[PDB]
C-alpha cells in the first residue's frame, strides 16, 4: 500500500514507477530493505547483481518503493542517477547533470564544474547540508573510476552486473545477490496479468514454456 | 615474509578473502620472492608492492638513476661501511656522501648516524624489488665491483686498520660468487694466508659457511680440496683460536693422502726449511689418529652442560 505522500518522494527523486505487470518478491526486497536499514548512518555502499535480467533495478525501485524503511530512516529524499556505461567524457555530464537537479533553489553556482572532482565537491557538499539524510541509487555501472567519481563519502548504492566495480571504494559494503531463478507460482502470477486470465482458465501450453 | 609492510598484509588479506583455501600457496610465493603474483584492486592506488617501487624510482635525476642500480647488490642486511660504495664508484667520499643523503630522502635508503661511520642499509621489501627490476644487470655488476677494488687494495694487501676490510672479508668472498668467475675464487679463498687473516680477525665459522656456498660455485674435482679443507678445519676449530696462533704452516703437514691442502704444505715447509724454522717432520699419521668429524671450543672455562636445539640445526 503506497502512501500518497511515498509517491510525492519519489517524484521528485525521480525513480522509474514500477511496469504495471510485476509481482512481488518480498524475501528479497525484506532482505535489501532490512540491510538497506543497517547503515543508519555514516558512509556506506551496497551492490546488488545479477546475470542480465534478473529483475535487478526493478527491486532497487521496489524497496524504496516502501514507506516504512525510507520515511522513518530516510528524511533526506533519494535520488537516482541512470549511469549507463560510459567513456570519460560521457561521464562528466552526467555529474553536471545530477548538479542542477540537486540545487533546485540554484543558489549554488550557475556555472557548472569543467572537473569532474568539482562536481564530486558539489555533491558532497550538497549531500552534506542540502540533503543530509539522502540516498542516491544507481544503475548498471560497468568500471570503478565511475564510482570513485560518485565517492561522495556519503551513501550511494549501485546496482549492476560486475561484483569487481566497487573495490576501489572505501567504507563498509554489502551485497545482496539475486540469482535469476524466480517461482514457478508466481510465473504463472505474471502470465495471468499479461494475458488476463484466471489462472486456471490459462492454457495447458503455458506450463511448459515457463520450464 | 611480509616484514610490516602494512600494504603487504592487506594485499595478502584481502586476497585471501576470496580464496581461503589457497593459504599455502601465497606463502610459498612469498617464500618465492616475487610480488607480481600478488595483486588486488584496493583503496590504495597501485595493484601490488612492485607497483609502489616502480613509482617511487622514476623521479630522480638521469646523473643520479644510474647508480641505484649499482646501489642493487647491496646485501639484504648489510650496513655497509661508506668506503666500499666509495670503491665501486671510483668517485670521492665527500661526494659520495651527498648523493646518498639524496636518497635517504628519497626514502630509498636508510640511514645509520652510528658515531662518525655511515651504514646505510635497505628493507627486505626494497632489496627484494631491486633483485625483481634489475636481476640480469646484477650478475654482470658482480664483476665490476671486484675489478675496481682490483684496482685498489689485493687481499693480501688488505689491512686491519681499515673500515671496509671486514666487509671484504665478509662479503668479497660474497661478490665473486655472483661473478661466476670461478678462476678467481680460486685466487682468493682458497689462498691459505687469507684464511689466516680472515681467521684472525672473523674467527674460523664464517669460512666454513662460505665453503658450503663455494662447493656449487666451483667444480666437483676441487669439492674434494674443500672436503680436504674442511678435513683440515676440524682440528682447527678445538685450540685454533686462542691466541698463540701455533705456525698452522707446522701444524699443517699433518693431514693424510694429499689432496690439494696436503701438496700445499709440503711445499709451504720445503720454502721455510732452508731458511730455518727447525721444523720436525712427522712419519706416522698414516698409522695413527681416528680423526673426529668436528670440535668445539665455546667457553676458556670449564663446560657443564649441553643441549641439541629439537630441530637438531643448534646447540
Ligand atoms: N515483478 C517483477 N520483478 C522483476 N522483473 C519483472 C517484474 N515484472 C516484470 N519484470 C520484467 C520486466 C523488465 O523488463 C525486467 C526488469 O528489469 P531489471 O530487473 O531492472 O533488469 P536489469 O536492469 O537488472 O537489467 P540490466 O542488468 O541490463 O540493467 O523484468
Ligand atoms: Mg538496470
Amino acid at each position: 500500500g503506497i502512501t500518497s505522500y511515498v509517491r510525492t518522494v519519489l517524484c521528485e527523486g525521480g525513480v522509474p514507477q514500477r511496469p504495471v505487470v510485476f509481482v512481488t518478491r518480498k524475501k528479497l526486497v525484506n532482505a535489501i530493505q532490512q540491510k538497506l536499514s543497517k547503515l543508519k548512518g555514516e558512509p556506506g555502499w551496497v551492490t546488488i547483481h545479477g546475470m542480465a535480467g534478473c529483475g535487478k533495478s526493478v527491486l532497487a525501485a521496489e524497496a524504496v518503493r516502501d514507506h516504512s524503511l525510507l520515511e522513518g530512516c530516510f528524511p533526506g529524499g533519494v535520488h537516482w542517477v541512470s549511469v549507463g556505461k560510459q567513456d570519460k567524457s560521457g561521464l562528466l555530464m552526467k555529474l553536471q547533470n545530477l548538479c542542477t537537479r540537486l540545487d533546485q533553489d540554484e543558489s549554488f553556482s550557475q556555472r557548472l564544474p569543467l572537473n569532474i572532482e568539482e562536481a564530486k565537491d558539489r555533491l558532497r557538499i550538497l549531500m552534506l547540508r542540502k540533503h543530509p539524510r539522502s540516498l542516491l541509487i544507481l544503475d548498471d555501472v560497468w568500471d570503478s573510476w565511475v564510482l570513485k567519481a560518485f565517492d561522495s563519502q556519503c551513501q550511494i548504492l549501485l546496482t549492476t552486473r560486475d561484483k569487481s566495480v566497487t573495490d576501489s571504494v572505501m567504507g563498509p559494503k554489502y551485497v545482496v545477490p539475486v540469482e535469476s531463478s524466480l517461482g514457478k507460482e508466481k510465473g504463472l502470477e505474471i502470465l495471468s496479468l499479461f494475458v488476463n486470465m484466471k489462472k486456471a482458465d490459462l492454457p495447458e501450453q503455458a506450463h511448459s514454456i515457463i520450464k | 615474509e611480509c616484514k610490516g609492510s602494512p600494504l603487504v598484509v592487506s594485499l595478502i588479506g584481502a586476497l585471501l578473502r576470496d580464496f581461503p583455501n589457497r593459504w599455502e600457496y601465497y606463502l610459498k610465493q612469498l617464500q618465492n620472492k616475487q610480488f607480481k603474483r600478488i595483486r588486488k584492486s584496493s583503496s590504495y592506488d597501485y595493484e601490488a608492492l612492485d607497483e609502489a617501487m616502480s613509482i617511487s624510482v622514476e623521479m630522480l635525476r638521469e646523473d643520479i638513476k644510474d647508480y641505484y642500480t649499482d646501489l642493487s647488490i647491496l646485501q639484504k642486511d648489510v650496513k655497509v661501511p661508506t668506503k666500499v660504495l666509495c670503491i665501486l664508484w671510483d668517485m670521492e667520499t665527500e661526494e659520495v656522501e651527498d648523493i646518498l643523503q639524496e636518497f635517504v630522502n628519497k626514502s630509498l635508503l636508510f640511514c645509520d648516524r652510528n658515531g662518525k661511520s655511515f651504514r646505510y642499509y635497505l628493507h627486505d621489501l626494497q632489496v627484494d624489488f631491486l633483485t625483481e627490476k634489475n636481476c640480469s644487470q646484477l650478475q654482470d655488476l658482480h664483476k665490476k665491483i671486484i675489478t675496481q677494488f682490483q684496482r685498489y687494495h689485493q687481499p693480501h694487501t688488505l689491512s686491519p686498520d681499515q673500515e671496509d676490510c671486514m666487509y671484504w672479508y665478509n662479503f668479497l668472498a660474497y661478490h665473486m660468487a655472483s661473478a661466476k668467475m670461478h678462476k678467481e675464487l680460486c685466487a682468493l679463498m682458497f689462498s691459505l694466508d687469507w684464511i689466516k687473516a680472515k681467521t684472525e680477525l672473523v674467527g674460523p665459522a664464517h669460512l666454513i659457511h662460505e665453503f658450503v656456498e663455494y662447493r656449487h660455485i666451483l667444480d666437483e674435482k676441487d669439492c674434494a680440496v674443500s672436503e680436504n679443507f674442511q678435513e683440515f678445519l676440524s682440528l682447527n676449530g678445538h685450540l685454533l683460536g686462542r691466541q698463540p696462533f701455533p705456525n698452522i704452516v707446522q701444524l699443517g703437514l699433518c693431514e693424510p693422502e694429499t689432496s690439494e691442502v696436503y701438496q700445499q704444505a709440503k711445499l709451504q715447509a720445503k720454502q721455510e726449511v732452508d731458511n730455518g724454522m727447525l721444523y720436525l717432520e712427522w712419519i706416522n699419521k698414516k698409522n695413527i689418529t681416528n680423526l673426529s668429524r668436528l670440535v668445539v671450543r665455546p667457553h676458556t672455562d670449564a663446560v657443564y652442560h649441553a643441549c641439541f636445539s629439537e630441530d637438531g640445526q643448534r646447540i
